[PDB]
C-alpha cells in the first residue's frame, strides 16, 4: 500500500491531521488526528458553577453560543433550576440564528471548494448559467449580470497572480465534474452567502451582546432585561430590529443554498455511495419551550442499525436511558487512563508520546454509546426526525429530491442518505427548518411579553457542602452536545464535555472499533494520492471542528 | 494593483478571533481578501490543505519576504517542547519563529496571543504563552479582546497600508484608538453609577431600567477598551453591558478568565 | 389580510419628520407602506394629487372611523384666522380638527407638533402652536425631537397594533422607553464630566479625546431623551455628541431653539 | 375654456397650489402659489450669528443640510473667516452624499408616478421586462425573479383593496405611455431606490451626526475631532465605515437612475418640446477646496437669452457682479413692501389679502438677476457647465444620449434639454458627477490628514460694534441658495434667505413678469382637465420645496 497524510485539513476549524493507507487507489484504512490540545475542562475546574459558561463558550468561536448554552443547562441541571420561558425563547433564537450562519459557512467557505472549480468559472456563459436555473429557483441574483461581475472579480484575482486563498487549489482535478456555468453559479452563491450569513449573527448580536462569544446567558436564565418600555433595555424598539434581521434569511436559505444543495448532489451521485461513517446515529431534543426545561420543537433519539422503524425516541434531557450510556476511552488517545468513562467520572490526564499506528494517536477521546459507535450531527438528526415521523422534515427534503429529480431524472432513497452527500443535505435542512424556528420563537416571546410575563431569570443558591452533579446537552450544529459537571463544596470538582466532534473524530476506542471519520474513508477513491481531494470531500461533510473535538 | 501580503497562523485558537472578520463591515470580509490584501496562508479558507498548502506559505513567506503582515491568534504552548499543537509534525512555536523572520508587522490577534488568554488560566495545562513571549526581539502588536471586534485589528492594518506606519499604541503595544481609555472611563451607565443606581440581580426594577452593573460585577473599571463606544456588529446599540451583562474584562489580563463574573472590581 | 390605517396631515412641517422614515431599518420605509400599515393619506408619497387626494381623505375618514391613527408634523397656526398654513383653500387647523374626529390614536411626530418647535420660537410670527393645542379634549402622543429617531414614532405605532394600546407615557405624554431618561443621566461622556474634563473649543486636545462637551453648551443635562442609546441611523456610534457636537435640546420645552448653542445648560 | 385648481400638489416636498387657465385643451396661464408660511427670517433675527445655522436649518428637512451649510458660510463671510480644508472636504461629502440621496428620492418617490402606470404593471411579462434592458444597463437586480417578486407586491396590494399611497393615480390615463413590462422596471427600480437612498445618508450621519438635520457644523468649520489614534472621535475606522458607505453608492446611479431617465425620455419625446421656464440660468461653483473658501470643483455662472457660448463664468462666492444683481420683489406677494429689494436690505413684513389673480396670491417672493427672471437647479447647473466645456459633464449627458439613440434611433440636441425632460436629465447628471465628488474628496481628507494636518475649527471672533454683511452661496439640489447675513452691534439685524424654489416657484414680479413654474406651464396639454397630470409632470421636473420657497 502507500501511505499519505493530510496535515493540515484545512476549511475546517482548528487542527486536524488525516492519515490514509492507500491500496491499488482506494485508502483501505485511516487515522484522524486532533494535534492541538488546551485543556479546557481542567481550566474551568475549582470555581463557582456560574463562571463555567464565559469560560467554556472559548472552546469554540466557529460554534460560538453552544458551549456557553451547554454549561448553562448543566449547572441547572445539577442545582434543579427550571429556566423561565423567556429565558427559553432567547436562549432559542440566539442558537437558531447561530446555526443559521454556521451551516451556510460550511457549505460555501468551508466546502464549496472541494466541489467547484475556479479556472472552470472563468470559462462559463454567464447566461446560460442564468438559464440553467429557471423554474429551479425564484431567488433575485441569479441574473447574467450578476454573474459575469463575479466572474470578472474571479478574472481580476486570478490575472493579479495573488491568488491568495484560491492559490494552488484543486483546479482540473479529475473529481470535479461541475460544468463551467454551475461553477460560476457556485462562487456567485459563495460571495452572496456571506451577507446572509451576517445578518444571521445580527439577530445572535442583538440578543447575545456580540458575536463571536456571547454575553448574555446565566445559570439561571438570561440577562437581557425584558421591559417594552424601558430606555436602554430589550424593548419593543429592539425587538422590531430582531424581526428585521429574522426576516432577512428565509430566501437565500430557500431559494439559494436549499437548491444548491440539490444541484451539488444532482452532479455527484457517486457521493451517495460512499462516505458512511456509523450505522447508529444519536441527536437530542431541542428548543425547549415551557416552564420546565422541556417541550423541544425538535424532537431527538436514538437509530441503531441503520433501522429507523424501531428508533429510541428521546424526548427528555434528564432521559436516565441517554445518560447511562455516554462513555468516553483514550486507548487510542494521548491520556492517561483508558479505560471507557463515565464523564461524571472522567479524566483528562495529558500522555503524550508521540504517534503510533496502534497506539495513541490523536487527543480527541473516543466516545460510545452502550460500548457502541455513534454518528451524531446533521445526518442523524435528519434521519431522527424522519424516523419520528416529523412531517417538517419529511417536506424539505422531498423539495430538495424533487429540484434532484428534475435535474437526474431520479429519485433519491433513504438507503441513499447514509453517504456523504446525505450528510450535506441533513445540514441543508436542519438550516432550512430552522428558520421556522425562529418565526416560532420570536413570535412566542412576543406574545408571552405581551401576557404580562417579563420574568428572565431565577437567582440560583449553591449549596456550600454536599456533592451533585449535571449535566446539559444541545444539538449543536454538528450534533449532540453535552456538558457534565459535578460540584463539591459548592465549586466545581469535575468537568468534562463530550463533543459532536469528538463522536464523529475521535480514534479507535477501547475495542479498537473504527468511529465515523475513519470509517467513512475506507473505500474513498483517490486519483491522486498526492492531492487527495476526495478524502477532504468526506471529511468535510462532517463539518469538523477539532477546537471542539479535543477542547 | 497589487495587494499586502498577510500570512495567518492559529496556534491554539478557538477560530473565533477569524470568525469576527464574518461580522466586519468596514471592509466586509469578502472585500478584504479580494481588494483590500492578499490573504497567502489562512487555513480556514484556504483552497488547498496538506502538501499544497505547506507549499503556499513557503512560497509566500519567501516571495514577500520583509513584506507580510503575520497575524497570530490563540495562545503558544510551551509546555513538553511544544507538542501542544503540532502542525505538519512541528509545534507551532517553530512555524510562527520561521514567519515572524521574514514580517513588516506582526500582531496578536485576540486575548489568547495578545497576553495568553483563557487557554493560559487557572493551572494553565499546556504552558501555554503569549506572542510577545515567544518573540522577545520583535514589537507585537496586541489587539486584544476575546475576541475584539474585527475593526479594532481591520482599522490596524489598514493604518499600515495607507500611512506606512503601525497606529499609536499604549505600553502594552495596544492601538489607542480602539483601548486608550478604560471602559468605565466611556460608559453610558456611568450616571447611574455616581448616583448609586444598581441592578443587583438580573431581571430585577435596576436593570429592567438600565441602570449600572457594577454590582453584578461589572470589570468596566479595570478594562481598557472601546466596547462601550465602537461596541460590536455595527447594527448600533450592542455591547454586554448595553445588552444587561457585565463586563467580564475579557481585553485585560489579571481580569477576564481570572475573576469571578460576579466579583467586584477595583474602582480608581 | 388587511393593514392599520394612517392618515398623516402635515401642518408648518420642514418635512424631515417624514424624512426620518426614509432612514429607518426597522421597519423600512417600503416596508411600513407594504405590509405594516395602509398610509392612507400623505402627500408627500401619494400618487394622487389635488381633487383625487382630497377624494382619498375623504373617502378614508369615512371608511376607517375610529381606527385610523393621525400623524402630524409642523406646528399649527393660529395667528389671522389660520391663513398662514392653506390647504384645499381651508386652514390646516381644520383639516386637523376635522380628522381627530375619528381618530383611533393621535401622535405629534416632532417637536413642532409636539410643543410648537423652532416654528414657534422668538417673537413667534404666526402664532405657532402645538397639536395639543388645538386638540385640548384629545390624549395627544408626543415624539419630539427635530426630527425623532423615526423608530421612536415606529415603535409607538407598532405597540399600539401589537398590542392594542399606547406605549406607557410620561407627564408630557412622551413614550418612556424613549423620552423617559435625561441625556445626561445616559451619556457615555459622563465619567468625563465627572473629572472635569472638558472640551473648551472644537478642535481643542480634549475635544479630540472625545472629552464632555458641557462646556460648548450640551444641553444633556437638561434634555430627554434617547439620543445616546438608541443613536441614530442604525450604524452604530451616531449621535451629535459622539460626532463632536454639544446637544442643543432640540427634543425639549424651552431648550432648542430658545437658547443658544454655546449657553450653558443648567445640572440637576 | 375653463380655470381649474391643483392644491396640495402632492410628491413635492411642502404647501403648493396650482392654478392653470385652459383653453382649447392647452394651458394658457398658469399661477404658483405657496400656501404656508412659518417667518424663518424674522425666528432668527437678533441672535447670535453662531446660533443661525441651527435654526435656519429647519427651513427645510428633504434639502437637510443645505441651509446649515449656506448659513455658516454667510457668517463666514461676514467675519472675514478662511474654513480649514479638512473642514471642507467634510462639508463636501456631506453635501454631496446628502444631494444623491436627494435626487434619487425625487426621481422615484416624488416624480416615477407621474410617467408610471402601476396598473399595467400587473399586465407585464417579467422576462420580456428583463430582456429589454439587455445591452442597457449591467445591473444586477434586473432579472425576471426580482421583477416577479415586485409584480406580486403590486397584486397583494391591489388585491387587499387598500391602496394607500397608489390609491387614485392617474391609471390609464391617456398620456401614460410605457408598456406594461417598462411601467414594471419602474416599480422594481422604485423600491431598489430607497436602499440606495439609505446608503447615501448613512454617510451624511456619519460626518453629520445624525440626518435629517446634521449637527456638526460651526461658524469656523466643523465640530468632528480628526484624530486616527483617538477613541471615541473622527479616527480611521470610522472613516473606513464612511467610505464603505460611499462605495455603495455608484452602481444604483449608473446602471439604474441614469439608465431609466434615458429610457423615460425615449417613450416620452414630446416632453423635451415642452417646459421651458426661462431663457436665463444662474448656477453658483460648489465643493471648495483650497483654504480659502475657493477652488470648486464645479463651476458656475450666468446664461443670458440661453446663448451658452457668451455665459459669464463664476468662479468665486465672493463676486460682486453675482451678489449686486440679486434682488426679491413682493408686489404679488403676501408681503407689505413690493419695490424690488437686495436681500441686504430685505423685509418680510407679512401682508395676507387672501388670494386675486392680479394682486397678491402667493407666500413666495419674486427674485430677479439685473431685473430679469432666472431659473436655478439641475438645467441651470447642467447648462452652465457645459458652456464651460466641462468634460466630465458633457461626457455624462453623452452617456445618456446614447442609451437615448440606441432606443429611439435619434439623438439629443442641447436646444431640447430646455424642457421637463431637459431639466430632469440636468438633475440625473449632477447625481451621476457627484459621485466622483465623493471619491475625490474622501481621498483628500485621508492624504490631508496623513500630512498631519488635523485642523477643522477656526474660533471666531465678532466684534460687539459696527456693522458687516456676510453673504453664503451654495449650489443645492434645487438650484443656487443665498443667506444673507447682517450682523449689528454683535447681533443678527438682518436675515435674508434666497432660496432656489423661490427664483422658480416664485408668482409674477414687479414688472409683472412671469417666472419659471408659470412660464413653464403655458402651452402644456391637458386632456381631462379634472385629473391634470401633464401640468403635475412639468411643475415636478423643477423638484418644488415650498417649506424653502417661503421659509
Ligand atoms: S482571544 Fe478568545 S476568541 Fe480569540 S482565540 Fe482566544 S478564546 Fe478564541
Ligand atoms: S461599572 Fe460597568 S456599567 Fe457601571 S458605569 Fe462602570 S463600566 Fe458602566
Ligand atoms: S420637528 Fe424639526 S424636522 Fe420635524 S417638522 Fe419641525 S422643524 Fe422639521
Ligand atoms: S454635558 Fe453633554 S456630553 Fe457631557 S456628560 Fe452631560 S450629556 Fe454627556
Ligand atoms: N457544532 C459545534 Fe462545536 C463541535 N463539534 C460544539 O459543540
Ligand atoms: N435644494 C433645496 Fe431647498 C430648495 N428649493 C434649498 O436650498
Ligand atoms: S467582557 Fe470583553 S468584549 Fe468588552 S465589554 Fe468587557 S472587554
Ligand atoms: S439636539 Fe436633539 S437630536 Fe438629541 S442630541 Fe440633543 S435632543
Ligand atoms: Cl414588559
Ligand atoms: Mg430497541
Ligand atoms: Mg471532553
Ligand atoms: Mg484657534
Ligand atoms: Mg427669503
Ligand atoms: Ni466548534
Ligand atoms: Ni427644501
Amino acid at each position: 500500500s502507500q501511505r499519505i497524510t493530510i496535515d493540515p485539513v484545512t476549511r475546517i476549524e482548528g487542527h486536524l491531521r488525516i492519515d490514509c493507507e492507500i491500496e491499488n487507489g482506494v485508502v483501505s484504512k485511516a487515522w484522524a488526528s486532533g494535534t492541538m490540545w488546551r485543556g479546557m475542562e481542567e481550566i474551568v475546574k475549582n470555581r463557582d458553577p456560574r463562571d463555567a459558561w464565559m469560560i467554556v463558550q472559548r472552546i469554540c468561536g466557529v460554534c460560538t453560543t453552544t458551549h456557553a448554552l451547554s454549561s448553562v443547562r448543566a449547572a441547572e441541571s445539577a442545582l434543579n433550576i427550571d429556566v423561565p420561558v423567556n429565558a427559553q425563547y432567547i436562549r432559542n433564537i440566539i442558537l437558531a440564528a447561530h446555526t443559521t450562519h454556521d451551516h451556510i459557512v460550511h457549505f460555501y467557505q468551508l466546502s464549496a471548494l472541494d466541489w467547484v472549480d475556479i479556472t472552470s468559472a472563468l470559462q462559463a456563459d454567464p447566461t446560460k448559467a442564468s438559464e440553467m436555473l429557471k423554474g429551479v429557483s425564484t431567488w433575485h441574483l441569479n441574473s447574467p449580470e450578476e454573474f459575469t461581475k463575479v466572474q470578472n472579480k474571479i478574472k481580476d484575482l486570478v490575472a493579479s497572480g495573488q491568488l491568495g486563498i484560491f492559490a494552488n487549489g484543486y483546479w482540473g482535478h479529475p473529481a470535479m465534474k461541475l460544468p463551467p456555468e454551475v461553477n460560476l453559479i457556485a462562487v456567485a452563491h459563495y460571495l452572496q452567502a456571506l451577507e446572509c450569513q451576517r445578518d444571521a449573527n445580527r439577530v445572535v448580536a442583538l440578543l447575545g451582546g456580540k458575536t463571536p462569544h456571547i454575553q448574555n446567558l446565566a445559570v439561571g436564565g438570561v440577562a437581557n432585561p425584558i421591559n417594552l418600555d424601558g430606555l436602554g433595555v430589550l424593548n419593543l424598539e429592539r425587538l422590531m430590529y430582531i424581526k428585521s434581521f429574522i426576516d432577512k434569511l428565509s430566501d437565500f436559505v430557500e431559494q439559494v443554498y436549499k437548491v444548491d444543495t440539490a444541484v451539488i448532489a444532482a452532479f455527484y451521485p457517486e457521493w451517495l455511495t460512499r462516505g458512511k461513517g456509523a450505522v447508529n446515529y444519536l441527536s437530542v431534543p431541542e428548543f425547549p419551550t415551557d416552564s420546565k426545561n422541556g417541550s423541544f420543537l425538535f424532537p431527538g433519539g436514538y437509530i441503531e442499525n441503520a433501522d429507523l422503524s424501531s428508533y429510541r425516541p428521546i424526548t427528555s434531557h434528564s432521559d436516565e436511558y441517554l445518560i447511562k450510556g455516554i462513555q468516553e476511552s483514550a486507548k487510542h488517545s494521548w491520556y492517561k487512563d483508558e479505560a471507557p468513562q463515565a464523564p461524571w467520572e472522567g479524566t483528562t490526564i495529558p500522555a503524550y508520546d508521540g504517534w503510533s499506528d496502534d497506539g495513541k494517536y490523536s487527543w480527541v477521546k473516543s466516545p460510545t454509546f452502550y460500548g457502541k459507535t455513534v454518528e451524531v450531527g446533521p445526518l442523524a438528526n435528519m434521519l431522527v426526525k424522519l424516523a419520528a415521523g416529523r412531517e417538517s422534515t419529511q417536506n424539505k427534503l422531498n423539495e430538495i429530491v424533487a429540484i434532484y429529480q428534475k435535474l437526474t431524472g431520479n429519485t433519491l432513497e433513504v438507503a441513499q442518505l447514509h453517504s456523504t452527500l446525505g450528510r450535506i443535505i441533513g445540514r441543508t435542512v436542519h438550516c432550512c427548518e430552522l428558520q421556522d424556528i425562529l418565526q416560532n420563537q420570536y413570535s412566542a416571546l412576543i406574545t408571552n411579553i405581551g401576557k404580562g410575563d417579563h420574568t428572565t431569570f431565577v437567582k440560583p443558591n449553591i449549596p456550600a457542602t454536599g456533592e451533585f452533579k449535571g449535566v446539559g446537552f444541545l444539538e449543536a450544529p454538528r450534533g449532540m452536545l453535552s456538558h457534565w459537571m459535578v460540584i463539591k463544596d459548592g465549586i466545581i470538582s469535575n468537568y468534562q464535555a463530550v463533543v459532536p466532534s469528538t463522536w464523529n473524530s475521535g480514534p479507535r476506542n477501547f475495542n479498537d472499533d473504527v468511529g465515523p471519520y475513519e470509517q467513512s474513508l475506507v473505500g474513498t477513491p483517490v486519483a491522486d494520492p498526492n492531492k487527495p481531494l476526495e478524502v477532504v470531500r468526506t471529511i468535510h461533510s462532517f463539518d469538523p471542528c477539532m477546537a471542539c473535538a479535543v477542547h | 494593483p497589487q495587494r499586502p501580503p498577510v500570512i495567518w497562523i492559529g496556534a491554539q485558537e478557538c477560530t473565533g478571533c477569524t470568525e469576527s472578520l464574518l461580522r466586519a463591515t468596514h471592509p466586509t470580509v469578502e472585500n478584504l481578501v479580494l481588494e483590500t490584501i492578499s490573504l497567502e496562508y489562512h487555513e480556514v479558507l484556504s483552497a488547498a490543505f496538506g502538501h499544497q498548502v505547506e507549499e503556499n506559505k513557503h512560497n509566500a513567506l519567501e516571495k514577500y519576504k520583509g513584506q507580510y503582515v503575520l497575524v497570530v491568534d490563540g495562545s503558544i504552548p510551551l509546555k513538553d517542547n511544544g507538542i501542544y499543537c503540532m502542525v505538519a509534525g512541528e509545534p507551532i512555536v517553530d512555524h510562527i519563529r520561521k514567519a515572524a523572520e521574514g514580517a513588516a508587522a506582526i500582531i496578536a490577534i485576540g486575548s489568547c496571543s495578545a497576553w495568553g488568554g483563557v487557554a493560559a488560566a487557572g493551572v494553565n495545562p499546556t504552558g501555554a504563552v503569549s506572542l510577545q513571549e515567544v518573540l522577545p526581539g520583535k514589537t507585537v502588536i496586541n489587539i486584544p479582546g476575546c475576541p475584539p471586534n474585527p475593526h479594532n485589528f481591520l482599522a490596524t492594518v489598514a493604518h499600515i497600508i495607507t500611512y506606512g506606519k503601525p497606529p499609536k499604541l499604549d505600553d502594552k503595544n495596544r492601538p489607542t484608538f480602539a483601548y486608550g481609555r478604560l471602559i468605565h472611563e466611556h460608559c453610558e451607565r456611568r450616571p447611574h453609577f455616581d448616583a448609586g443606581r444598581f441592578a443587583k440581580e438580573f431581571g430585577d426594577e435596576g436593570h429592567r431600567e438600565g441602570w449600572c452593573l457594577y454590582h453584578l460585577g461589572c470589570k468596566g473599571p479595570e478594562t481598557y477598551g472601546n466596547c462601550s463606544t465602537l461596541q460590536f456588529c455595527d447594527v448600533g446599540g450592542v455591547w454586554p453591558v448595553a445588552i444587561g451583562h457585565p463586563c467580564y474584562g475579557c481585553n485585560e489580563e489579571g481580569i477576564g478568565f481570572h475573576k469571578g463574573i460576579h466579583q467586584l472590581a477595583n474602582v480608581e
